[PDB]
């Protein structure tokens, strides 16, 4: 199945090489990945910790860190931001 | 591990 990221979850998307307003999970998944590492978001020395906290993803999960071993800040945010 | 690594745990 795809889904529809809103507005500000589209922005960051498409920030990170996404085209078009449909996605799959998997592929929503790979575009933040793929921003985070574009936007050089991630600690240099503890590389599961994510600092969001001066950008835009920061915002839209409503936090300034998380890490990648706990995504539950993700799957909020996602839930938040998809239309199915 | 490398944030990019670390990213592939996310299924």
């Amino acid at each position: 199945n795809q889904v529809r990221p809103k507005l500000p979850l589209l922005k960051i998307l498409h920030a990170a090489g996404a085209q078009g307003e449909m996605f799959t999970v998997k592929e929503v998944m790979h575009y933040l990945g793929q921003y985070i590492m574009v936007k050089q978001l991630y600690d240099q020395q503890e590389q599961h910790m994510v600092y969001c906290g001066g950008d835009l993803l920061g915002e839209l999960l409503g936090r300034q860190s998380f890490s990648v071993k706990d995504p539950s800040p993700l799957y909020d945010m996602l839930r938040k931001n998809l239309v199915t | 591990t490398s944030f990019a690594e670390y990213w592939n745990l996310l299924s």
